[PDB]
């Protein structure tokens, strides 16, 4: 079980949870489980402390930078219900907002594509999303979606600014009632354009791969079942996600990244291990190497 | 010196890692061949080895523990669990043609023939095998250098550290004329080394100071046997020759060397001595324990 | 500010030697005259002393760490131990540095080794013999040596 | 109610867990001196307590990465792991 899992890794150093390289590769923005934000930078492939950004009660779970367009921006939410927004302002890496509109834990967070303004995304474990829209100066008002997920969200990926060329976005979100919400936002207000049933157990994570100006927008997701799932649109405005299973693992998938050119799946789960996936020119996912 | 008939012509020896007063013992050349420890200072026969498998490797491996190595080049070693006198033989390997000395660079037991097949602390599986066929001397000049001496005399120093099956380097006199039996090498520093002429000689050595020839002599009478040296007396030590003999040279003294031993007996087994023996070329029955 | 500066090249230098007793003997004579100076400003005045134990800038300790973990001349390792007296002057603090070098003894006890194998005449061993008795002088600390079982403090 | 029962049945394992990692000190615990040869103990499940605590029924059930991070490369990749370094200098 767990503990036996526990009782197999003894852990040789030091645990993080999610660490998101910056824009530009400069620097590396980094939480663990002691509640301190790390960021590193790497000039070089050599790793460099700059701040510990210390300030959550809980552990800190995922971390995501700000578009550069907006200054130097990083965000990390956490187990004690609080989010935090570090700007920085000539190596003054103090947090110009906070926020704390979720009752529980909050899973996760991303940033809207940038053309939308600075929009952060923002799912928590009371089975709500708060999103942070920025205004002129330090305001940040919230649109907030009660009841999203039935027991909580655990994901939350935004979808690629596709110009309508007046535009929409939408965005999927993954949680522990089993199901894969899209949603929807008109002028303000987000609704779910769909649910998606097709894992068995609580989804972990789901990423929105970022479309190559190809219109077959895909997204993938990973659940507690140990299934992998690359949902599919056959074409803009019809409201069809087809699910492939990629893979099923005996063990549970704790994170799904997608490469940015080739559309490569980085599937992190299981047994310690993260395997690389393409799919093939016949239309099968395959595994390309064990990291 | 109380002489002690085993009635078994020892080959073996060792002041024990624990002065010497335990004494142990390997004896070769017996239908099963024997070995005991405790014995026997004061019969003592704790640990009289019943053991197939003769020893061409030995080593106080714990104090509560020895390892060995087996007459067809096999391997052997058990855990001298003295308290309840039994043991459990740890080390059981088949082939490692025997081995023709003993090394020792911790806790790899480093070893060379007469192919280097290196086991070492818990290595179970032999790791490293840097197979180069011997046309006897062994040692650690440093971790982890040695210096094979094939029976023409002929030192090479290679390695297990670096990769290769090279040497690095070889000591050799203008004539090779003896075989591979005695060499020496300082515990005063372990760049210092010398060795045994079968003739009677020495073989100083030099590492740093060119590699001549330094010291030969003509001392004793037969082959180099092997040197009584005191463990913390670098310099005290005393010569032998391969009937058994002793010729002690007063080297803490200068050349000091006369009829040393309880002599002409037959020859002598191996040598450890701290606080003992010189062990011969040939290896029969004889004992003294008085060693300060 | 000289003194940070002269810590700066010190770190400097040895990541160039890094990267690389390793560089031109009149550059090598021109850090033993570094830390030589060093060593002597340190012990004779006591504010100077301990400006160099403990500012952020000079990154004294933990760059004379690395020289000495890298491969290293023998006047140079003694003007470490020459640098480790101003701190001892000021030992919790150095007893712990001392743990986290001994936890970076097997490497102890290859450098024991090599001495027994040389060395340059001894010149090395007093250095380091007198850093020593000035530490015992220092009071011993109870945390130390305390992953080790038993007594730490005994096995120096 | 379901998530709290199992909690509830989650709190009373780990309950059972703390009776025995009591017992393993009770039964490991190693008093030698001054020095003494090295004995085994579960030194191990002390250090992995610490990091369950970190983690923490349902929710700290499913909090903990399973790795638990993947990270997505443009021109072209980037690295990641979770893991056995967390990244690779790639020749």
């Amino acid at each position: 079980m767990v503990s036996v899992i526990n009782t197999v890794d003894t852990s040789h150093e030091d645990m993080i949870h999610d660490a998101q390289m910056d824009y530009y590769g400069i620097r590396l923005a980094t939480c663990s489980s002691d509640r301190s934000v790390k960021i590193f930078d790497v000039k070089n492939g050599g790793q460099i402390l700059i701040a510990d950004l210390r300030g959550h009660d809980g552990p800190v779970w995922q971390v995501a930078w700000a578009h550069p367009m907006y200054g130097n921006i990083l965000a990390s939410c956490s187990y004690d219900r609080k989010v935090i927004i570090w700007k920085e302002e000539n190596g003054t890496w103090e947090k110009t907002y906070e926020y704390t509109g979720h009752d529980s834990s909050v899973n996760s967070v991303c940033w809207a594509p940038h053309d939308f303004g600075l929009v952060l995304a923002c799912g928590s474990s009371d089975g709500a999303i708060s999103i942070l829209t920025f205004t002129g100066d330090g305001p940040w008002e919230v649109k907030k979606i009660s009841n999203a997920h039935t027991i909580g969200c655990n994901a939350v990926s935004w979808a690629p600014s596709v110009i309508p060329g007046n535009y929409i976005k939408r965005f999927v979100s993954g949680g522990c009632d089993n199901l894969v919400k899209i949603w929807r936002e008109e002028d303000g207000q987000w609704k779910e354009d769909q649910k998606l049933e097709a894992h068995s157990d609580w989804v972990r994570d789901v990423a929105w791969a970022p479309s190559i100006g190809l219109p077959t927008s895909t997204i993938a997701s990973c659940s507690q079942d140990g299934r992998v799932y690359i949902w599919t649109s056959d074409d803009a405005a019809t409201n069809c996600w087809t699910p492939k299973l990629l893979h099923k693992f005996n063990d549970v998938v704790w994170h799904v990244s997608w490469s940015i050119t080739a559309n490569i799946l980085a599937v992190s789960g299981g047994d310690n291990k993260v395997t690389l996936w393409k799919e093939s020119v016949d239309g099968q996912w395959a595994c390309i190497s064990d990291v | 010196f109380a002489a002690k008939f085993v009635s078994h012509k020892i080959s073996r020896t060792r002041w024990r890692p624990v002065q010497p007063d335990v004494f142990a013992t390997g004896s070769w050349d017996n239908e099963e061949n024997k070995v005991c420890v405790w014995a026997t200072s004061d019969p003592k026969q704790l640990c009289d080895i019943k053991h197939p498998g003769d020893v061409m490797d030995m080593q106080f491996l714990d104090k509560e523990r020895i390892v060995t190595g087996s007459s067809t080049g096999t391997v052997t070693i058990f855990r001298h669990h003295e308290n309840n006198q039994t043991l459990s033989v740890n080390q059981r390997w088949e082939q490692a043609a025997p081995c023709t000395a003993i090394v020792c660079s911790s806790p790899e037991i480093v070893s060379v023939g007469e192919r280097i097949n290196c086991f070492r602390a818990e290595s179970r599986d032999v790791l490293r095998t840097i197979d180069d066929a011997d046309s006897h001397g062994v040692t650690f000049l440093r971790t982890t250098e040695i210096l094979t001496v094939n029976s023409v005399g002929q030192l090479k120093l290679w390695d297990l550290r670096k990769q290769g099956n090279d040497p690095t380097q070889i000591f050799s006199v203008t004539g090779e004329r003896v075989p591979l039996h005695c060499v020496d090498r300082h515990p005063n520093q372990q760049h210092v080394v010398a060795t045994g002429g079968q003739d009677g000689m020495l073989c100083i050595w030099d590492v740093r100071h060119g590699k001549m020839p330094m010291s030969l002599l003509n001392a004793h009478e037969a082959e180099m046997w092997e040197v009584h040296f005191h463990p913390s007396n670098p310099d005290h030590l005393f010569t032998c020759s391969e009937d058994g003999s002793l010729w002690h040279w007063d080297a803490s003294a200068q050349l000091e060397i006369t009829n040393l031993l309880p002599s002409s007996t037959l020859s002598v087994n191996s040598l450890d001595v701290l606080g003992l023996v010189c062990g011969t070329d040939a290896e029969a029955i004889y004992v003294t324990r008085r060693l300060f | 500010v000289s003194w940070d500066h002269f810590f700066h090249s010190l770190m400097l230098y040895h990541e160039h030697l890094r990267r690389d007793r390793g560089i031109t003997q009149r550059e090598l004579d021109g850090l033993i005259a570094c830390l030589q100076l060093t060593c002597t400003i340190i012990d004779w005045s006591e504010s100077a002393r301990l400006a160099l134990c403990e500012h952020a800038q000079w990154m004294p300790v933990v760059v004379i760490l690395g020289l000495l973990q890298c491969s290293i001349p023998p006047l140079l390792k003694a003007e470490l131990l020459k640098t480790l007296a101003a701190f001892g002057k000021s030992a919790a603090s150095l007893w712990q540095s001392l743990e986290y070098t001994q936890i970076l003894g097997v490497g102890i006890e290859v450098e024991l080794n090599e001495i027994e194998s040389r060395c340059e005449e001894y010149p090395l061993t007093r250095a380091f013999c007198q850093l020593i008795s000035t530490l015992v002088e220092s009071s011993f600390p109870t945390n130390l040596g305390a992953g080790l079982r038993a007594p730490g403090f005994e096995p120096y | 109610h379901l998530r709290t029962v199992g909690t509830r049945r989650q709190q009373e394992l780990v309950p059972l867990e703390k009776s025995v990692t009591h017992g393993r000190g009770s039964l490991l615990i190693d008093m030698g001196l001054f020095m003494g040869r090295s004995f085994r103990v579960g030194w191990g499940p002390n250090w992995t307590l610490v990091h369950n605590g970190d983690k923490l029924r349902l929710n700290a059930e499913e909090d903990q990465n399973m790795d638990t991070i993947d990270y997505g490369f443009l021109p072209k990749p980037t690295s990641a792991k979770s893991t056995e370094s967390k990244v690779h200098m790639e020749k």
